[PDB]
């Protein structure tokens, strides 16, 4: 999992 | 705290008066939990992550605790695979990054 | 050293001999770089997020350097919109969250 803007 | 990386940095926070499970965040600008319900009005935002766009629902102004330490801002609703705490509330809470 | 959280956590890294912009992100398992040529055999990989999910390339035992730092691990390419240092190389440079 990766994960923000 | 000093928390090293080997394992996904989870703590504990506590919103509307629920534990829950969170990933401390320094790649996220914004707070992102799971669908739950909030108080107030909510104002939407658009978020972009690894695998596109999605929309969620802004709410301002939120008590949450995070590992212990009170937190008081924005948090973002929506369809998130980990709940997230994101560099609005890890300043808050006085966190940094060292190596 | 030590990083505040007001901004996002930018370093410059060095990897296949170039120089790149990169996030340092706790809530990354992986080490995700833009579309670029690497070295060596590769497997496909899909990766998720908020917004789903993307297919990679995956590159082990790839060098990088990190803010000085050099380390070596697994690295994902793929149409990733920021550069990503995940937990996988910010453990090998002793990166520690502090609060
Ligand atoms: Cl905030
Ligand atoms: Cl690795
Ligand atoms: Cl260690
Ligand atoms: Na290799």
């Amino acid at each position: 999992n990766l994960x923000q803007i | 705290p000093q928390i090293t990386l080997w394992k996904r940095p989870l703590v504990t926070i506590k919103i509307g008066g629920q534990l829950k499970e969170a990933l401390l965040d320094t790649g996220a600008d914004d707070t992102v939990i799971e669908e739950m319900s909030l108080p107030g009005r909510w104002k939407p935002k658009m978020i972009g992550g690894i695998g596109g766009f999605i929309k969620v629902r802004q709410y301002d102004q939120i008590i949450i605790e995070i590992a212990g330490h009170k937190a008081i801002g924005t948090v973002l609703v929506g369809p998130t695979p980990v709940n997230i705490i994101g560099r609005n509330l890890l300043t808050q809470i006085g966190a940094t990054l060292n190596f």
